[PDB]
């Protein structure tokens, strides 16, 4: 099978820049196709037959190449271009796809908007105490979160989940969930979520 | 507009069988080759089946050959994938696709996809808990199987300020959360409801956001 090696794996670029992502084939290919995928939706046809833009694909996008090396170029990158780009061939059977280039956009640093939430009444009655903290719309993607209970850092039972880059504001978001049982949660009073790229902290007191 | 709507995805045991459907419209279905492509949880895309206009010729990669059978019904304009001898590596989002009579083997139209999960775990409906204290609100969607769930806020009229956190699997069950941000004059002065659908359990759970 023609193996497609896509480079780079992550292309980090600021808006206004010209970028090029590359698709190398183990063997010669007659036509290369490109798809754009944003999270929560299927791949969208983006370039077909090496050069042609799919409908509703901006003119900033171009495609090129031949033989065993193809490229997709963006003349001036915009925030809405953040997504994964996959090349695909079907010159020989089977058809194959590259592993994708994820285009990440740069922008100004942004502090997270931090929100901490106490467990609902429903949950505590069912013996559960999930304490949730959102760190929304921050940049860059690398951020640390720490939990403190009654002033002590707590590490066990913290599960973090990151979004992909927002297409509109080029920011990331993340949820940090401290999973306690009601029994554990009711032993303490002060619950703190701290963000560090000097931190941003948010707290609640159970007794309030 | 060309439409491709997959259905029939869901939970199935290793060694078991599941049959996907794809309802096509907006083109003369019986003039086109049709395909299935899947995307693994590692986000890799792989072609899994090709079928003829008339369903007389079928082609498959070695990994599914003997296990999956592509068929089509040109009267009802449905495309099908009977999957058998399922393995956990078949866990994936499955897309039906349409090419072009222009050749060149592009995938010119894709469905939205249906998730197939190969697992011995049970279907479990979620527990939905409001996350209440611009003001940010959330709903915690806890202890469900399999994927997926969808959270809508006031019937979609608040979608622009929404974050959807990827589900994490823990003790055989998924947990995810959704956040929404609204003006402090919008809530609590108005009601904010999260609506959580889990098709696998045919459940829809609504929770009102109210101060703790
Ligand atoms: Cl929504």
């Amino acid at each position: 099978q023609i193996v497609l090696s896509q480079s780079p794996a992550i292309l980090s670029a600021s808006p206004g820049e010209k970028v090029t992502m590359t698709c190398r084939a183990s063997s010669s290919v007659s036509y290369m196709h490109w798809y754009q995928q944003k999270p929560g939706s299927s791949p969208k046809p983006w370039i077909y037959a090496t050069f042609n833009l799919a409908s509703g694909v901006p003119a900033r996008f171009s495609g090129s190449g031949s033989g065993t090396s193809y490229s997709l170029t963006i003349s001036r990158v915009e925030a809405e271009d953040a997504a994964t780009y996959y090349c695909q061939q079907w010159s020989s059977n089977p058809p194959t796809f590259g592993a994708g280039t994820k285009l990440e956009l740069k922008r100004a640093d942004a502090a997270p908007t931090v929100s901490i939430f106490p467990p609902s009444s429903e949950q505590l009655t069912s013996g559960g105490a999930s304490v949730v903290c959102f760190l929304n719309n921050f940049y860059p993607k690398d951020i640390n979160v720490k939990w403190k209970i009654d002033g002590s850092e707590r590490q066990n039972g913290v599960l973090n989940s990151w979004t992909d880059q927002d297409s509109k504001d080029s920011t990331y978001s993340m949820s940090s969930t401290l999973t306690l049982t009601k029994d554990e949660y009711e032993r303490h009073n002060s619950y703190t979520c701290e963000a560090t790229h000097s931190p941003i902290v948010k707290s609640f007191n159970r007794n309030e | 507009e060309v439409q491709l709507v997959e259905s029939g995805g869901g939970l199935v045991k290793p060694g078991g069988s599941l049959k996907l459907s794809c309802a096509a419209s907006g083109f003369t279905f019986s003039d086109y080759y049709m395909y299935w492509v899947r995307q693994t949880p590692e986000k890799r895309l792989e072609w899994v089946a090709t079928i003829n206009d008339g369903g007389t010729y079928t082609y498959y990669p070695d990994s599914v050959k003997g296990r999956f059978t592509i068929s089509r019904d040109n009267a009802k304009n449905n495309l099908y994938l009977q999957m058998s001898s399922l393995k956990s590596e078949d866990t994936a989002m499955y897309f039906c696709a349409r090419g072009s009579q222009l050749g060149r083997g592009e995938f010119a139209y894709w469905g939205q996809g249906t998730l197939v999960t190969v697992s011995a775990a049970k279907t479990t409906p979620p527990s939905v808990y409001p996350l209440a204290p611009s003001v940010t609100l959330g709903c915690l969607v806890k202890g469900y199987f399999p994927e997926s769930v969808t959270v809508t806020w006031n019937s979609g009229s608040l979608s622009s300020s929404v974050h959807t956190f990827p589900a994490l699997l823990q003790s055989g069950l998924y947990t995810m959360s959704s956040s929404v941000t609204v003006p402090s004059s919008t809530w609590p002065s108005q009601t904010v409801t999260c609506s959580v659908a889990h098709p696998a359990s045919s459940t829809t759970v609504d929770k009102k956001l109210e101060p703790s």
